[PDB]
């Protein structure tokens, strides 16, 4: 078994029998050849995945931090719930349905 | 420009024509022929499905109610 | 949950025109930061704090990274375990 | 309650006694003169495994029965399960112990649940004509019998499913079932 | 430029840079087919278009001239 | 320079679509008219008002009785 | 109401749909009972298919005021939806409830 | 898009289960009377299905690299029509 | 004479016709394929006459024949709603299976044609016999013709494959046979009409359920018992593979409609959680492995294991929707599986001599027609709408979900996972580059033979996908009889 | 579509790092993309103004915690909308 490496990391400008695959004609092959070729899920290599969880968490903490700010400081409601005469009992499907606001609590 | 359309259908080159292996007459006149004729017969085959029979009863069933006003009063 | 009448009346005027204020304002900083100074953006890029924030957002919040490695490559290895072991 | 420690030796003496003669037959078919006392020289291990497998089948089979005080097919499965697990330990290999515990374990569950005919089978003592006639023409059965079998629900919604379902839900979740009137009129 | 390509490969969609010398009459021949079955669809559509609210005569209404569900209604309404 | 023929496929598809309408029109019996002559012929050959039922019931009876005979012979006292 | 067409003469059950007071050994009878119990469950389901057709007609015809003009057809559908289900003749054939 | 279509298909199974059909006139006339919890379970399923077509915070990885197609495709399909399904 | 017995004998005339011509006319091997092809078309015609006469709303078995000559093992034939489409499918496939090997079979053409014609008589008899002992007599009779067919016309490891198909089927059937024999000793017969109306003790039903389920779990095949399928569906000749994946696989699904549902009602209702565990595990595992499969034929074969679980869960759903969709799924699976084997085993393997997907890439540049059909077939395998495969999957999954939500949900992952391997196979072979550079010789596209067996197969899956009422209409009344249960307000009407 | 004519102008390049000028070269193309961007950024009295802006007032009109909370989230998103615009 040769070293298990994606062909993504093989030189594109190197001499290849199959340039589209970046493989030499009789080149030895891993037993995962089927999922180690060019038409495989691209392997992103920006950073170690250990750091990735930390960096994304900072944004999540920022999202939580901003949300906490709004909760403590946000204006109260201005307009009263609309008053509908009769409560729209009939028009909204009868008593067996959600009704409108009609002299209820607030 | 735009090239004239070309290609060898069934792989038969322009010089020659397609040669039969003997399956064609049975497949087109027998296999596909029979099914097409069968298609004609089916449009005449009488409707014997449980939906159709139950539509009629249920259509009568609702007629003895407000829904589905009957065409002919009893 | 009707909010149509409150959308036009109860909202203060400042909030109604607030996106207009931000649109005309925040654009000119971009016009100021490029073709007028073209230095602050470069200074912010090369800082260690600023380097990663460029890379992190460029690379799509690393979401596909977290998708390929821990979703689809996982499927491709469960298939590998089942069909070999 | 049975004396497993007293029983198992009897179980060992029986099975282990058989391996004694299979050992003696091995000594007789030997092509080299070793002497009569060779029965315990090399052949002792064969009878020992016969001795070990036997009583280990009986003690565990007995000890299982004393653990819960009921006689059924399964106890012989445990004892058989152990007797096979004992066979492997002679070879010294985990797959063999499990492959052996599985084999003689399942064999002695099957023949005990089914009654291996090696000591006869249960006598009918009844009209065989009637038994076949009854099992064939009892085509309708009381609704209680199926309900005890398959339960209720999952498509088995008998008359009275809804009246009892409302009570059953109330006694568990404390909610009164009352579907909405769902109509402007009535 | 133009990419080289095999000349044996028969395609139903045409091939690489396909255009016949008769791309016009053939286009006309096919164009009649689309029209032919479109009105064929339009006929069946005009016959099965079912509605429940009738339009006012004054209002602009292109379907008043082909559909059935209101053409009969309009002439039925023209009886007083 | 070369020309493409309409091709047999074009005629099959158009012919099939054209035929479908023709076959459908004659398939319709009519608004209030009786079923057509061809519509009655198919129902006549595939009538089997009670042919299958009477045939089925005599067959099940014959095997009920056979099953009872075997039950008698197999369960005979030794 | 609508007269019964000729096709609704052969496939009409000749016997009420039950297994009560019947002989299972009479093969002609057992089958008809199975058929008749199947015929009713299917008619009941198809009543749902017409009340929905009727309901859908109102739903377009009213729109905004649909919740207060054809709710009467709506309840009928729910009642059929709760009951009308093809469940077969096998549980009937094998179990007797006898009130 | 299939990942969302599983949730959409399961949601339509919940619509067929709890109403007996899925014609729009029949689901909406009866909806004001169905159980609350069936509304969430149906509503949730179609919410995930919306994410896949209309690329959302989780079901989006397919859209930015869907732009590998010719630009005419992206205009009609991946800007204005398909992603608002 | 019954039309049903006409169906069983015409292939016997073909066998007799094929074997005696050499005594009449060095007769050309072309003639015997002409006879074999025509003989199957005649069966198709008769089965089409039977469907045009079939009544969709009758409980009694139709096209039965009076015997009045009762022996210990007579052969009775019947056609009701559930079994007719299975017969209809068999007589549609068999002409296409012979055409698929019109050139691929070279030696022993008489033997290949005789086996398949014999194989057709035996397969129809399974869906036509009217008792369970007759069912078993014909469901196990296919083993010798299948054994010899594989090892006479098979791939390199045909010997291993032939031994696997024979020894798994025989073992599962023997467990089935012990159950059928127990039923006959209780009821005194096996005739469907007599046997169905017999009830069984709950314990009897549980033990009768096993043996039958051991048998049908081998022949489904459910995952963990599926190694015979990967060998005998790949190493088989293409026609044998088509029969083994379109017809033989569907005998077990039909065997649930005669042997499990009507005579073991209680047993099925209580053991579904085992079956759905096996079924969901089957879908889940048979999808991941076929994602990693390198043999192109083995990937197509092992996706059948994935789909056979979905319609296996639909027949144990006790739902009129699940049971019907299950028949639709196993009917549509026959068309799409047949085409995919034709695409892989018949179009690639013929041209390249290999089945390793490593060697295939970008065939769309050279094979426009093959790429076309191999894309509709891949969509049907993925249950894409407009395809009867979709309607069968949708109706089975609703029934599975409605019966056990968690199992149907875990089955519902098939929408995600069947598209995963069906399109990953499509983009590796048709797309993914210009052409595979291991081709040192350019390839011809579909011939007219290939273009027409695929055109039929995708025609059936599409037409019945727009209008599945052609199959659904005749299925309704008879499949109502295989449901178990009652409603509180509709039971015991007086 | 405006971007599409841009790609046709260059040798089908798509990177901003090698884009610039083109004011005299693509006058019409610049004019439309500005028109589109202005409606995209919800410049007042445009096609996108009524549609995009009304949202925030509708979001703020619902005088609840969630409505105000997403108003900030939408606005900061609108700020970055200007930046890439
Ligand atoms: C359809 C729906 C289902 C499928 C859906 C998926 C879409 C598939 C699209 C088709 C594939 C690609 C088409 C292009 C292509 O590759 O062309 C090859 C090729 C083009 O070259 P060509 O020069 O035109 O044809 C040369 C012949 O192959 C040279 O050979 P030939 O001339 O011998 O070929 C004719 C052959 C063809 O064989 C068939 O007839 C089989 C096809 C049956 C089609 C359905 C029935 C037709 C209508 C019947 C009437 C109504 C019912 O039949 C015969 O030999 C005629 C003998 C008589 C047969 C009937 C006997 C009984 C008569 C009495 C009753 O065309 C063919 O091979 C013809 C058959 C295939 C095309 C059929 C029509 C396709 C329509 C496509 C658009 C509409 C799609 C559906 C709606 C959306
Ligand atoms: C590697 C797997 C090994 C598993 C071996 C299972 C052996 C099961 C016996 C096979 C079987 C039918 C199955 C035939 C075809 C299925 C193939 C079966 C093989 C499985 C693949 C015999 O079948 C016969 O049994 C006769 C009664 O004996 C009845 O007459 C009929 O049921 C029938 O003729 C089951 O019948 C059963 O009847 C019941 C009395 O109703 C017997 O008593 C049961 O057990 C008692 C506690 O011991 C308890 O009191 C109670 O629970 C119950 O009363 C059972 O013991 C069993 O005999
Ligand atoms: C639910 C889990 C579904 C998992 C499906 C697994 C399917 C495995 C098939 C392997 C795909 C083969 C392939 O090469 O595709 C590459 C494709 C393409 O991705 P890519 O990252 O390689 O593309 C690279 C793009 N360039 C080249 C420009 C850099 O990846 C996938 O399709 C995998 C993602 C599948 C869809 C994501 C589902 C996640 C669901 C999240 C909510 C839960
Ligand atoms: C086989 C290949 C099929 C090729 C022929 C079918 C072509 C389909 C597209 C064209 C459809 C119209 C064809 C001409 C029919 C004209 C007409 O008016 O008929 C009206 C009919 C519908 O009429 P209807 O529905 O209004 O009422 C009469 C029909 N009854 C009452 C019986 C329901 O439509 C057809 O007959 C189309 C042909 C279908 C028959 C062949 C189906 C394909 C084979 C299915 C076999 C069974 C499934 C296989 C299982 C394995
Ligand atoms: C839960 C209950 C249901 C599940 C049952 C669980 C068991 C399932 C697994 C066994 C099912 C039967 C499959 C056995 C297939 C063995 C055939 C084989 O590999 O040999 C072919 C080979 C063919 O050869 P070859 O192709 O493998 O390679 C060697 C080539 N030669 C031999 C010519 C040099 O035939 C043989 O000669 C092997 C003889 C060995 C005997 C095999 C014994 C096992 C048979 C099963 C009976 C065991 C009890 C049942
Ligand atoms: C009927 C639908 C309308 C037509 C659809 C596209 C058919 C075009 C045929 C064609 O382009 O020739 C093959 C084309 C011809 O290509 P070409 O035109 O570029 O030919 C020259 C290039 N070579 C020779 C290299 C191919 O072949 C291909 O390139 C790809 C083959 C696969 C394409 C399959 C098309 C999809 C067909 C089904 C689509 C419908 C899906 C339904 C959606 C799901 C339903 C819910
Ligand atoms: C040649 C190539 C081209 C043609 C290809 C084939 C085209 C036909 C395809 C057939 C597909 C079915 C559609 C046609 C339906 C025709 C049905 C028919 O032929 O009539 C039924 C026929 C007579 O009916 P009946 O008298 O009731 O039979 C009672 C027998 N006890 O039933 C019979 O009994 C007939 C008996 C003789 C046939 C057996
Ligand atoms: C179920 C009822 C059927 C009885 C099954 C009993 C198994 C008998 C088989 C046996 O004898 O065990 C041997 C088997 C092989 O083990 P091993 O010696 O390690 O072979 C080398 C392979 N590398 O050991 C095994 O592999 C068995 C491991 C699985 C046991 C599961 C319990
Ligand atoms: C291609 C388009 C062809 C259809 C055009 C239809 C049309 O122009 O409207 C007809 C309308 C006639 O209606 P009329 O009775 O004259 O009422 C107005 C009286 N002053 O003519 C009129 O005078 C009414 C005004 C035109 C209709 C409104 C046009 C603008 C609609 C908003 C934009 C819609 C974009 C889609
Ligand atoms: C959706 C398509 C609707 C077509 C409906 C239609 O064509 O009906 C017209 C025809 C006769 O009218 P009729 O059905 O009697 O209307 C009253 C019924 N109560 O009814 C028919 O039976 C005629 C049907 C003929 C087929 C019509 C085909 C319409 C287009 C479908 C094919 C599209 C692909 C075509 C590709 C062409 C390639 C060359
Ligand atoms: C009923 C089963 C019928 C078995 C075949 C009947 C006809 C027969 O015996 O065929 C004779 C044929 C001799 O043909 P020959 O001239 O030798 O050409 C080489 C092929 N062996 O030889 C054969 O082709 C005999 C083998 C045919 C296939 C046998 C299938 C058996 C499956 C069980």
């Amino acid at each position: 078994n040769p070293p298990r490496i994606k062909r993504q990391f093989r030189d594109p400008h190197a001499d290849w029998w199959d340039k589209q695959e970046r493989r030499n004609f009789g080149e030895p092959v891993h037993e995962d050849h089927d999922i180690l070729g060019m038409f495989s899920p691209y392997e992103y290599t920006w950073i170690t995945p250990g750091k990735g969880l930390f960096q994304i968490g900072l944004f999540i903490a920022s999202f939580l931090g901003l949300c906490y700010v709004v909760k403590l400081t946000y204006p109260d409601r201005v307009s009263y719930p609309r008053e509908f005469e009769g409560g729209l009992e009939r028009e909204l499907g009868g008593a067996g349905a959600v009704r409108a606001f009609l002299c209820l609590d607030d | 420009q735009y090239d004239p359309p070309t290609g060898w259908l069934w792989g038969v080159r322009p010089g020659e024509k397609y040669q039969n292996e003997g399956w064609e007459g049975p497949f087109f006149y027998g296999f596909w022929g029979s099914l097409i004729v069968f298609a004609i017969a089916y449009a005449y085959k009488p409707d014997t499905s449980i939906q159709t029979w139950a539509l009629e009863e249920a259509r009568r069933r609702l007629e003895a109610e407000g829904i589905l006003e009957d065409p002919n009063p009893t | 949950h009707e909010i149509m009448i409150d959308t036009e009346f109860a909202v203060p005027v400042l909030f109604k025109l607030l996106p207009f204020i931000f649109t005309i304002s925040f654009s000119v900083i971009a016009l100021t930061l490029s073709e007028l100074l073209s230095e602050l953006v470069i200074y912010f890029k090369f800082s260690r704090f600023g380097y990663n924030i460029f890379g992190f957002f460029n690379q799509r919040f690393l979401i596909e990274f977290f998708y390929n490695k821990y979703i689809t490559n996982l499927i491709l290895n469960l298939g590998g375990q089942i069909t070999k072991i | 309650p049975k004396d497993a420690v007293h029983l198992g030796l009897k179980g060992a003496a029986v099975v282990g006694g058989i391996g004694l003669l299979f050992a003696a037959v091995r000594t007789s078919l030997a092509r080299k003169n070793v002497g009569p006392w060779a029965i315990f020289t090399r052949n002792g291990k064969l009878a020992a495994t016969f001795a070990a497998v036997g009583g280990a089948y009986d003690f565990t089979r007995a000890a299982a029965a004393n653990l819960r005080e009921k006689e059924d097919w399964v106890n012989n499965g445990i004892g058989g399960l152990f007797a096979g697990a004992t066979m492997g330990l002679t070879t010294g290999r985990i797959p063999r112990v499990l492959g052996f515990a599985a084999l003689t374990g399942v064999v002695l569950a099957t023949a005990e649940y089914a009654g291996s005919g090696l000591r006869g089978v249960f006598k009918r003592d009844v009209d065989e004509y009637e038994r076949k006639e009854f099992l064939r023409k009892n085509r309708r059965r009381p609704i209680e019998e199926t309900l005890a079998e398959i339960g209720e629900g999952r498509g088995i919604k008998p008359p009275g499913y809804y009246e009892r379902r409302a009570q059953r839900l109330k006694e568990k979740y404390g909610v009164d079932i009352n579907p909405v009137c769902a109509d402007p009129d009535q | 430029p133009k990419i080289p390509y095999p000349k044996h490969v028969w395609s139903p969609a045409g091939g690489w840079y396909a255009q016949p010398a008769n791309w016009k009459q053939n286009t006309a021949i096919f164009g009649l087919v689309i029209f032919g079955i479109t009105a064929m669809v339009w006929k069946y559509s005009a016959e099965h278009e079912v509605r429940h609210k009738m339009p006012e005569p004054d209002r602009f209404y292109p379907s008043r001239y082909w559909v059935k569900q209101i053409k009969d209604y309009e002439r039925a309404q023209k009886e007083k | 320079n070369v020309e493409e023929p309409l091709g047999a496929a074009f005629y099959i598809a158009v012919g099939g679509i054209a035929s479908s309408f023709v076959i459908y029109n004659i398939s319709r019996p009519g608004p209030n008219g009786e079923p057509s002559s061809l519509h009655k012929w198919f129902s006549k050959i595939s009538d089997y008002k009670d042919e299958w039922e009477t045939r089925n019931t005599l067959m099940a009876a014959a095997l009920e009785q056979a099953a009872h005979d075997k039950h008698l012979l197999l369960t005979a006292e030794r | 109401p609508t007269p019964e067409s000729e096709a609704f003469l052969a496939k009409k059950p000749q016997v009420p749909p039950t297994f009560d007071g019947v002989d299972y050994e009479d093969n002609k009878r057992l089958k008809q009972a199975q058929d008749a119990i199947i015929r009713e469950q299917w008619v009941q389901v198809m009543m749902g298919r017409l009340v929905r057709e009727e309901l859908s007609k109102c739903y377009y015809r009213e729109g905004v005021n649909h919740l207060e003009k054809c709710g009467k057809l709506r309840e009928r559908y729910l009642q059929l939806l709760a009951n009308a289900k093809v469940k077969g003749y096998l549980f009937e054939q094998q179990n007797y409830w006898s009130k | 898009n299939r990942v969302g279509d599983c949730f959409l298909t399961v949601g339509m199974f919940a619509i067929l289960w709890s109403l007996g059909n899925l014609d729009y006139a029949t689901v909406f006339s009866l909806a004001p009377y169905i159980n609350s919890n069936v509304v969430i379970i149906i509503g949730i399923c179609l919410l995930i299905g919306a994410m896949a077509k209309s690329s959302q915070v989780g079901l989006h990885v397919w859209l930015p690299m869907a732009m590998e197609g010719p630009t005419p495709v992206s205009a009609l399909i991946h800007a204005a029509t398909m992603v608002t399904a | 004479m019954s039309l049903l017995y006409v169906l069983l004998i015409i292939p016997i005339i073909g066998i007799f016709l094929i074997s005696t011509i050499d005594s009449f006319y060095f007769f050309n091997v072309s003639y015997y394929k002409k006879i074999a092809l025509i003989t199957t078309i005649l069966n198709l015609i008769v089965s089409l006459i039977i469907y045009i006469l079939f009544d969709f709303s009758n409980n009694q078995f139709q096209f039965i024949q009076e015997n009045l000559d009762l022996s210990f093992y007579d052969i009775y034939l019947g056609v009701d709603g559930v079994s007719i489409y299975f017969v209809l499918l068999t007589t549609i496939i068999m002409p296409i299976a012979l055409v698929s090997n019109w050139n691929s079979i070279t030696n022993n053409i008489k033997s290949y044609l005789i086996i398949m014609l014999l194989l057709e008589t035996l397969l129809l008899a399974v869906f036509l016999v009217l008792d369970v002992l007759l069912f078993y007599i014909f469901f196990e009779s296919i083993l010798p013709p299948l054994f010899i067919l594989i090892g006479l016309f098979g791939s390199s490891n045909k010997v291993r494959a032939s031994f696997y198909i024979f020894l798994y089927t025989l073992l599962g059937s023997l467990f089935l046979l012990l159950s059928i024999l127990t039923m006959s000793s209780i009821v005194g017969t096996t005739y469907f009409d007599v046997l169905l109306k017999s009830s069984f003790e709950y314990t009897t039903q549980l033990f009768l359920f096993f043996g039958i389920f051991i048998a049908f779990a081998v022949k489904t095949p459910v995952w963990g018992l599926n190694s015979w399928l990967l060998r005998a569906h790949v190493e088989s000749p293409l026609g044998g593979s088509i029969v083994l994946a379109a017809i033989v696989l569907k005998l077990s699904l039909y065997g649930v409609f005669r042997l499990i549902l009507p005579i073991l009602p209680q047993a099925s209702l209580n053991l579904t959680y085992i079956v759905y565990a096996i079924g969901a595990i089957t879908v889940l595992y048979a999808s991941f492995s076929t994602l990693r499969t390198v043999d192109v034929k083995e990937l197509i074969a092992y996706s059948s294991v994935a789909h056979a679980a979905i319609y296996l869960m639909g027949v144990f759903s006790n739902t009129i929707q699940g049971l019907e969709g299950a028949i639709l799924l196993g009917l549509a699976h026959g068309f799409v599986s047949s085409g995919l084997f034709i695409c892989a085993g018949g179009i690639l393997y013929d041209r390249t001599g290999t089945r390793l997907i490593y060697f295939f890439r970008g065939l769309t540049q050279i094979m426009p027609l093959f790429s076309l059909f191999f894309f509709i077939l891949c969509l049907g395998n993925a249950g894409t709408p407009l395809t009867l495969n979709f309607v069968g999957e949708f109706m089975s999954l609703y029934g599975t979900l409605e019966r056990l939500p968690i199992a149907g949900m875990l089955a519902s992952t098939s929408i995600i996972f069947s598209a995963a391997y069906s399109i990953y196979m499509y983009n590796r072979i048709a797309f993914g580059g210009s052409v595979s550079l291991y081709f040192i010789d350019c390839f011809r596209d579909l011939t007219k033979r290939e273009f027409f067996i695929l055109f039929t197969l995708v025609s059936f899956t599409v037409i019945l996908g727009i209008y599945p009422s052609f199959v659904l209409d005749g299925l309704h009344y008879n499949i109502s009889s295989v449901v178990y249960g009652i409603e509180p307000n509709a039971s015991y009407l007086t | 579509l405006g971007a599409g004519s841009v790609i046709h102008a260059v040798a089908d390049n798509q990177d901003f790092r090698k884009f610039g000028g083109l004011i005299s070269y693509l006058p019409l193309t610049y004019s439309v993309m500005l028109i589109a961007s202005l409606s995209l950024v919800a410049f007042p009295f445009m096609t996108g103004f009524y549609s995009k802006d009304f949202i925030l007032e509708s979001a703020y009109g619902q005088f609840s915690f969630s409505g105000v909370a997403v108003y900030i989230i939408a606005t900061i998103g609108a700020i970055f909308t200007t930046l890439y615009s």
